[PDB]
RNA sequence: AGCUUUACUGCAGGCUGUCGCUGAGGACUCUCACUCCGGGAGGAGGACACCGAUAGCCGGGC
RNA sequence: GACUCGUACGGUCACUGAAUCCUGCCCAGUGCAGGUAUCUGAACACCUCGUACAAGAGGACGAAGGACCUGUCAACGGCGG
RNA sequence: GAAACAUCUCAGUAUCGGGAGGAACAGAAAACGCAACGUGAUGUCGUUAGUAACCGCGAGUGAACGCGAUACAGCCCAAAC
């Protein structure tokens, strides 16, 4: 479907309809450093890694709306629950 | 399932190996000093039992009594010599420094004095081709060019016995014979006549390989058979 | 020929014996080797913890 | 002022640096050509020697004990065995090489008792430890109000029950406080955990 | 349970880089460790190889 | 340590199975092997960022191997609509 | 056992190798960390507690400091000179 890049609505912080800007939450990258990865380099050993020792799922038919709301005046962004959409392009 | 024949060779359990209890002489050349002034006489020709070959029993002016490698035309009588200043004749010994190149040579040196390691079966023969004051180059009867110290001894002549191979065995009682004063394991059964279990290519409802034979040099012993690291198959092209 | 009684018929040799060190007929006289003390190839007694159950 | 063991001490603390290490260079070459064990008349770490009770005395031996390097020497499973149980390769022994050495060494000298032992360097494939023997019997030793402890009965075969100074390290016994839970008193009384 | 394989996961083993042994003056010389031949004298080889450690690949041989 | 008191007229690994007349075509897939501009390819060391250090992120170089190319069927096998 | 199974569990159990004693081992803090103006070698018993901690964060696994007791004990070299 199609989506406007910027709209009118409900701001949960400035708690105020304002104009948010939509954008698609881009994948933040790891540092490695947080509990799991310790566990891994800890519990990996000599035959079966258990858990560990797994992979890669797979993917459902289509994904869900993936979407970040920033308002247009205080800059905070808010996230909405998504729906499922094999594709979503935005409008300007 | 089961360790392959060529696994429980490498065990060294009766079966598997030579009678070395039944063989005559480890053949090695003599040392001397240096001089060369050693030189025996032929005593006898006797057979050796490991190489299917005759070999030369030699009696030396230092009263040292010693079984030979012996080349062709090697008879009762014949003085050998065995040293830098030996004569150029066949039956003598001699660092292939001091032998004319084109002379054929067998009982050669790797490593100079080994006593001798390359050409020794029935009939072969080394051949010295080049000179020089560093390496003596010799072509093994594999047609390989061996790059040789000048220093490595070797005895001149071809070694006796040759042409042994162009008789058939003709029967099975034949090879049997021969088979028993070797360190071998015989006959043989192939691997596709065996069951699964014993072998890479056993099973099947018919005869035949599971895979492909050529197998991976980096293959693990146990699975390793067939054409080991085949460059190539067959004889077309 | 059966693995039974006909192949009964060729057992006269001798192997387990009176053994001189513990007194049972379990010196293998071609081994020099007894099976129960263990005389012959250890000093100490042959003894094992399986000989009985794990708590006792 | 410094003492001249100090020197020896202080030549020690690098191995690989000046005098030393020529020297090693060298020794190694005739060690390599010794046996397993080789007893010897002056210990080379004369200050380390002295300092874990060494005395140049009747009844105190020395002896170069050589072993080898790296992880256990391991036979791969021939029954089943979970994945976790197939290991070969990167599977270590439990006791240091240093306690090895000092076992191979009183074996060497059934009467005599592990007093203590230090390293006196490594070449490319194996370690060797200097072995601190102490002859239980010898009244040269009965009598010497710092050595006649190792005497008593319970003293005997001390090495082989990890009473020895490294035996008691390896056995993780160093602490006094946190991690030593399953070391001390004793780790075969602590279940095997430590 | 035995057996198979491009089933899952692992383990040996082989190949390969790297670190240690290990030294002098991206290609090169040397000799002194180390290896090998030699009865020895000495010869070949040489900081490689072997061995220890690790990494990647192959890996129903198990 | 066996092979081996052995040395290519050797002995290892496989297939076929006396003699006689013969043994066509296929290298695409799989296997083995050789080559390789380029691509891909780990760890150590090295470069940047990060941290008074460190974890960590990235870069450069690039082995075997793979991609790609070639050889090979008395190699696994194939010889149709 | 986990209602399969690989980490985990059974379990550092079974079994194996080496060795001491009448008991062994431990032991006079590079401790503790109710953080203190505090405790004061070590075993062990009761408790702390199925607590903290671990774990396909599944099934399961699992201490310690302290406290109340038992018994009490503190020393010798290396080196300086
Ligand atoms: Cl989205
Ligand atoms: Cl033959
Ligand atoms: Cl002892
Ligand atoms: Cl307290
Ligand atoms: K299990
Ligand atoms: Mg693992
Ligand atoms: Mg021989
Ligand atoms: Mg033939
Ligand atoms: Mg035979
Ligand atoms: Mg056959
Ligand atoms: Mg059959
Ligand atoms: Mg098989
Ligand atoms: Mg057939
Ligand atoms: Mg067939
Ligand atoms: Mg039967
Ligand atoms: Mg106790
Ligand atoms: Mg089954
Ligand atoms: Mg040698
Ligand atoms: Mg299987
Ligand atoms: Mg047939
Ligand atoms: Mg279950
Ligand atoms: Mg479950
Ligand atoms: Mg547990
Ligand atoms: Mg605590
Ligand atoms: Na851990
Ligand atoms: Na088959
Ligand atoms: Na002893
Ligand atoms: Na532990
Ligand atoms: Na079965
Ligand atoms: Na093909
Ligand atoms: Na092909
Ligand atoms: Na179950
Ligand atoms: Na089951
Ligand atoms: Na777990
Ligand atoms: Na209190």
């Amino acid at each position: 479907m199609q989506m406007p890049r910027r709209f009118n609505t409900y701001c949960p912080h400035c708690n105020e309809h304002q104009e948010h800007e939509v954008e698609k939450v881009r994948s933040g990258r790891q540092t490695g450093m947080k509990w799991i990865d310790r566990q891994r380099e800890r519990n990996s050993g000599i035959g079966n890694d258990g858990k560990f020792s797994k992979v890669p799922g797979g993917d459902k038919p289509t994904k869900k709306t993936d979407l970040k709301y920033r308002c247009g005046e205080c800059g905070k962004a808010h996230l909405r629950e998504g729906w499922r959409a094999g594709r979503l392009e935005f409008q300007e | 399932g089961r360790r392959i024949q060529g696994q429980r060779r490498g065990r060294g359990t009766s079966t598997f190996r030579a009678p070395s209890h039944r063989y005559k002489a480890d053949l090695e050349h003599r040392k001397v000093e240096d001089g060369d002034v050693i030189a025996g006489t032929v005593v006898d020709i006797e057979h050796d039992p490991a190489r299917s070959a005759p070999v030369a029993a030699v009696e030396f002016e230092d009263g040292d009594r010693r079984l030979i490698l012996a080349p062709e035309g090697v008879g009762v009588g014949d003085e050998l010599q065995v040293g830098v200043s030996a004569e150029i004749a066949p039956g003598n010994t001699l660092p292939l420094a001091e032998i004319p190149e084109g002379v054929p040579v067998c009982n050669v040196e790797s490593s100079p004095g080994d006593g001798g390691k390359f050409a020794r079966a029935s009939g072969v023969n080394a051949q010295l081709l080049t000179h020089d004051r560093n390496v003596a180059v010799v072509k093994l009867p594999s047609g390989e060019m061996k790059r040789l110290d000048p220093q490595c001894r070797a005895t001149i002549g071809v070694v006796a016995g040759g042409g042994r191979t162009d008789k058939p065995f003709v029967k099975a009682g034949n090879k049997h014979h021969k088979m028993k004063a070797r360190g071998t394991k015989w006959p043989n059964v192939r691997g596709v006549a065996m069951n699964a279990v014993d072998h890479p290519f056993g099973g099947g409802g018919r005869q035949h390989p599971g895979k492909p034979k050529s197998i991976s040099r980096n293959a693990p012993p146990g699975r390793k058979v067939g054409d080991i690291a085949s460059k190539r198959t067959g004889r077309g092209g | 020929t059966g693995a039974g009684t006909p192949s009964q018929g060729k057992k006269n040799t001798t192997t387990h014996t009176k053994c001189r060190r513990c007194g049972e007929k379990s010196y293998h006289t071609k081994k020099k080797v007894c099976s129960s003390c263990g005389f012959g190839k250890s000093a100490k007694r042959r003894d094992y913890e399986w000989q009985s159950k794990a708590g006792e | 002022a410094r003492s001249a063991y100090s020197y020896i001490r202080d030549a020690w603390e690098n191995p690989g640096d000046g005098q030393l290490a020529e020297l090693q260079w060298q020794r190694q070459q005739e060690w390599r050509n010794e046996g397993a064990v080789e007893r010897i008349e002056r210990p080379t770490r004369l200050d380390k020697a002295r300092s874990q009770g060494y005395k140049a005395k009747q009844g105190v031996i020395v002896a170069r004990v050589s072993v080898r390097k790296g992880s256990a020497r391991k036979r791969r499973h021939k029954a089943g065995r979970r994945s976790k149980r197939q290991g070969v390769t990167r599977i270590t022994r439990r006791k240091d090489i240093q306690r090895v050495a000092e076992e191979r060494a009183s074996r060497t000298f059934p009467n005599l008792r592990v007093l203590n032992s230090y390293s006196v360097g490594q070449d490319g494939r194996q370690k060797w430890h200097e072995v601190i023997l102490i002859d239980p019997n010898h009244p040269a030793i009965q009598n010497d109000d710092d050595l006649s402890w190792i005497c008593a009965d319970d003293q005997a075969d001390r090495v082989f029950r990890g009473l020895t100074g490294a035996g008691r390290r390896n056995r993780g016994l160093s602490g006094k406080g946190k991690g030593s839970e399953k070391t001390r008193p004793s780790l075969r009384s602590n279940g095997g955990k430590g």
